[PDB]
């Protein structure tokens, strides 16, 4: 649903973004910077398949992204100002643990006065990373050092139209508030004691300063930024929202994508209307019950064939189901279904 | 024992008795075909053990079966009148008949007519009665509480109404017929059937502590005998017959059910071909 | 106190654990992630530490959480019968069991039979009585009215029903074995658990003062041993013994919590692991 | 009880205290994600708690993980020469030590030498003999075969070897200190930890039938003290500290975990971190 | 047992009990995650151990965190009171309250008015004076020095400030309230909670030795009642409640700690729940 | 066992391909077998093994000889369910690094779905299976192995 009724993405482009940080870096042109030298070798591509994967995070708390980084051991220059984006940019919420927990390793490694990232890595456990997460924010959240933790807040606010169902609440995809203003788990302010040293990588003081200057979204597209999130509130069943995750590629996004799309201040967009999404899930509802009258009119016998039934009469009772999943008007679910079948089997379904 | 029973207990057993008949066929079924494997029969049946297509169970593990005996039993018998609107209950009228009973009577219940005239002792079918001061015949000795229907063997120094040897009345009353003086004895044998079902009573033993340890303010373990007696005792006078016997059968049926699903054995006829 | 508890307690003492459990878990998450300390402990809580989704509750602060305690505890313990449906449970007898009871029982509740036969002095964890008479052997001198379990330990010139150690029964009845003349003393000690839960005892009188300014007309402060023993008391009648853990671990749970949210400690494990 | 414990013991008490463990861990998970609804909390554990992978264990039901806990408890402590292949024994080189315990001395065992020269009554912390004749400075009057460890308070004509509180022996023993007349009275308490834990005594009682009505010839149900003190003195000589705390920890935790299988409360640290 | 209190203590202890119970977390972490196999669970715990995220202090490994640990015991407790630059003791203006004291008090220490008109003499949870000669009702007889909260049982001859049984003061005092001839014997038994904690009380008993090694002229091995009440007795009088509970929690987690680190059991949950 | 140390040369932190080829002579090929497998099947790492059970249908004929039970050569149960000696899925927290050859931890989640088998698959390999298994005669299954090459 979300693939198919967000069919734009509301970024900026990086050229601008180039020329602000030129603008807001104190640095000569002539003299090179790892940090300006990253972010020319990035590109907005596929930032509507991250948008949609965003909104997926937010509506359900069980579809953490999981980050995939090409780094094994050692880092580089553009890990580095990725992972610090990635800081900076994109809330803490709709991340997974592990997801967490590497970014904030790579962010200490360098503000640590004797650990290493592969020593970080070595010595912790993928089972304890949320308290580890826990310890590094709150070592980064101190009097020595500050760097603010992008963040984001619920929201209840809906479009009104003629539904069956109740709705919920679900997280921002993006950092700002109502209001829009930036929001951060600690505090605004960045200060440092010293610098950033990891292996031969260093990066100067201001340097963060400016790359907190250049991430702040623009204030204009507020309204269209809350538009599609009313309507995605608004249209999707709040029972849904416990749901576990079932297909592990719907929920993975690389590093330099997620850079990509937290940089440019990407949201987000749709031109359809409420009442479609709306007439969707009643189509993919109506389908569900058609079905399940067929089979208590036909099938439902508890006296014999029941789980003891041998596999070789699958064959009879599947095909009352597909010839019902074959008739108008039952497209979605059939497609869903037939699209899927290595992770959800038919004789699950059937038994659900 | 303290519980008390709605006047729509048979719907509620119908009910219950079905579960049950269908749990043990299930159970004879997946026994049938069990591989004889590394994997032991428990895990089996914990496996493929389930009821599919019932409305009112909310589970396809035997767990579910477990629950909604719970749930029933508790509507039924309890002191909760709760009418459970899960199961689908359309018409409170009609009741399939159960099964007729199977248990013999050894120890037949007697109560004496309060004037302190006999002395009771027991045998395995009979009860025989001494008398403490002279009688005179044709007056009441004994009378039967738990209703009691079969044959009659060896009757001496009494009498109660027979034709061609079989009881007429289900609640026989004992009258001397002879002027009987110093301290005689009269017996009375009786080859009958009481209430309830003699078969699979090693089931029942191991199912009533199982139903007791959940309702212990209410349910304490004892025999069957006494548990039926009881049972009997607290039905509503404005009771027939004809439903009077499915709750008697479903409360039966719920601890042997109960203990059959832990010890998996075979189970009853009378529990089989509800 | 004065209090009567509705017929429905379990369905609402299930929602309030649930929550107290919820603030719980909330108030050990804040501590952990805890690291600066130029705000205070109190102000990081207020700030995110009332943020819980529930049913019924709507309130982003801590305050919200403590009229909710109330209401519940209100509608639970001090009025008469209130239905659980009010406050949105979806089933009634879909209850998570509580933890079980880990109180020592130091003091041991015994009521002595009429006639005053016997004295009773109270120690740290057992019973002495002494005998103003002749007193034959064979006849209880002591019964607990406080449910208690657990083993057994130094008897002296009496007898208990008991295997192993360990007692068959929840009330003990204490008799004599061999008949003692001439003022003697008995003593009957047991190593066993009550009906309350022991960790968080402070917590408890720093909570139970909170709710009793609240409900000054019903609810005095004292020690948790005499109030654990008032609502035992005041429960209703019929009620199985499985239903009663449930609106005991609430009606202990609740001022724990409400003390706790006081003074920021940590929260003990029958609270939190519910 | 009649039991032998092999020399093989450590191996099979590693395996049954893991499995525990990773049962506690999954009970635990299972209780704090269950939502209110249709289903009771037994069936939603029933689906899902049950799961575990470990070599040996075959099923993702309960039922299989009450069946390994049989044969364990089997191959390990019962008469039957029987040891499980097919679990992860082979590589159990390096054993991880157990948690220590926290069972607190309440009756302990000691053993009068020769002569009934004294008379012993025990208490709740406290023991105390009676000397029947003329006694000698500094000779041995008991001394303990449970053994213990802790602080020593309130000794009264008497001596123990402890130095700043803390007793220096896991096995003290009593020695008079001056020449003392008949009808002396010596005490001697102990705030000390003997073997065992002390939580989920509740859960013990329901285990230990449970696996009492399996082998029903080879253990009867009895009291924790009593349990460990027979499984302690059934330990064979030539055995480490090291192993016989692992021996000691699973000999305890099958019961407590067969018991929380059957009432799905909560269960102890000691289990659970193990 | 000679040591001198700064008047910056708290400020070391809020960092101290931080890094015990951050050490604590990665030990039962590392326990669960052990796999068996040819290394042992100690060589596995040192490659590991070390915790991350704590600036100006060496803990990336096990050895660290034991330096550590003694140098923060050296600065808050010894006559070495020089605060360490490593951390910014200077401010630490705002800390985390710590858990409540758990221990029972079972040798509450006592102190007798004037003289000596009475014979005192300890017990499990009471203590029992006998008058020497005639005392008048109304006059105190004894009174505690070891601040104590919780109920009062077993009130035999005397009075304590109390309301529905919990003692209206931390200090209460013992008055006779009935006029007493001599040999009279006065009781009083309290199911309260001292200062300390009572889990881990082995795993002190082999940390302390570990500091006592390192400290030979200041620490000695005693038990850890008497070392809880020496720590006590040594703080100035001008501190607050607040302020020296976390000097009192550090001072009983660094040897427990200590001893955890070298048996490599499970660790208690009040340093754990820091 | 093999396969076995193939597959645990890159999960485990020190031990190589070499060492764990090594451990031949302190022990047999069944013994670090299992040895391995319980690794495989702890708390950090859960990697599925294929099993298989002893099967006994047979539909009746008249006919002379013996007949005897058989393994299946296929993983999957007379209900369709797949059969797993060890763990029903596959939960490992690491990657696989073995001698500068890494898999993310994520590939074998998708290589377990990829080697599903459907349910008619499994209704025609046990309908081959029952009727061979009802004919073929059962007294020289105790054969010992001649021609090398066959096996």
């Amino acid at each position: 649903l979300d693939r198919a009724f967000l069919d734009g993405v509301g970024f900026t482009p990086l050229a601008e973004k180039q020329q602000q940080l030129q603008l807001q870096l104190k640095t000569n042109i002539l003299t090179a910077n790892l940090i300006r030298s990253a972010i020319n070798g990035m590109n907005t591509e596929s930032n509507l398949e991250v948008a949609i994967k965003m909104m997926q995070a937010a509506q359900l708390h069980r579809a953490s992204i999981e980050i995939a980084f090409p780094m094994n051991v050692s880092l580089s220059p553009e890990i580095i100002v990725q992972c610090f984006i990635v800081w900076m940019s994109i809330p803490e919420q709709l991340l997974s643990d592990r997801s967490n927990f590497i970014i904030a390793a790579v962010i200490w490694a360098g503000f640590s006065a004797d650990d290493s990232y592969a020593d970080i890595m070595r010595r912790s456990a993928r089972a304890s990373d949320r308290q580890n997460y826990d310890i590094i924010k709150a070592a980064l959240s101190s009097r020595k050092f500050k760097l603010p933790r992008a963040s984001t807040t619920l929201f209840d606010e809906n479009e009104p139209v003629v539904r069956r169902y109740q709705i919920g609440r679900v997280y921002a995809p993006f950092p700002v508030d109502r209001y829009g203003s930036p929001v951060y788990s600690n505090c605004t302010k960045v200060e440092l004691a010293s610098d950033y040293n990891a292996e031969g990588f260093t990066i100067r003081k201001d340097d963060f300063r400016a790359l907190q200057a250049v991430l702040r979204i623009d204030e204009d597209r507020a309204a269209d930024m809350f538009t599609t999130l009313r309507i995605m509130i608004s249209s999707i069943p709040a029972v849904w929202y416990d749901a576990e995750v079932v297909h592990y590629p719907h929920t993975a996004v690389e590093l330099e994508q997620l850079a990509a799309y937290g940089l440019t201040g990407a949201y987000p967009r749709t031109n359809h209307s409420v009442d479609t999404i709306v007439k969707t899930v009643n189509n993919i509802s109506a389908t569900y019950s058609t079905i399940a009258q067929m089979l208590s009119t036909i099938d439902l016998d508890p006296t014999r064939y029941g789980t003891s039934e041998s596999i070789d009469k699958f064959k009879i009772a599947w095909e009352n189901v597909e010839s019902v999943l074959n008739m108008e008007g039952n497209d979605f679910v059939k497609t869903i279904m037939y699209a899927y079948e290595d992770n959800f089997p038919k004789k699950d379904f059937y038994m659900m | 024992m303290n519980l008390e029973i709605n006047n729509f207990a048979p719907a509620i057993s119908s009910i219950g008795s079905q579960l049950c008949s269908l749990s043990a066929q299930k159970l004879l079924t997946c026994r049938k075909q069990y591989g004889n494997g590394a994997k032991s029969f428990e895990e089996f049946y914990a496996e493929i053990g389930g009821i599919i297509g019932m409305m009112g169970i909310n589970s396809q593990t035997p767990s579910g079966i477990r629950e909604a005996i719970y749930r029933l039993y508790q509507s039924a018998f309890l002191f909760g009148d709760i009418f459970p609107e899960s199961f689908g209950i359309q018409n409170t009228q009609n009741i399939k008949p159960p099964p007729g009973f199977t248990a013999p009577a050894k120890k037949l219940e007697v109560v004496l007519p309060q004037g302190g005239a006999f002395d009771l002792i027991y045998n395995n079918g009979e009860i025989r009665v001494t008398t403490t001061r002279n009688v005179q015949a044709g007056d009441l000795v004994c009378t039967v509480t738990f209703p009691i229907q079969g044959s009659v063997i060896a009757t001496r120094n009494c009498h109660v109404n027979e034709i061609g040897g079989q009881l007429t009345t289900t609640r026989p009353e004992i009258i001397a017929s002879v002027p009987m003086p110093a301290r005689t004895v009269i017996v009375a044998s009786f080859d009958a059937i009481e209430i309830g079902y003699g078969e699979g009573d090693d089931l029942f033993a191991i199912g009533i502590a199982i139903l007791s340890n959940r309702f212990n303010g209410q349910i304490t373990p004892m025999s069957r005998h006494n548990y039926m007696t009881q049972m009997f005792a607290n039905l509503p006078a404005n009771m027939s017959e004809r439903d009077s016997s499915a709750v008697l059968h479903f409360a039966q049926a719920a601890p042997v059910v109960l203990g059959m699903m832990e010890r998996l054995t075979g189970a009853p006829k009378w529990v089989l071909d509800y």
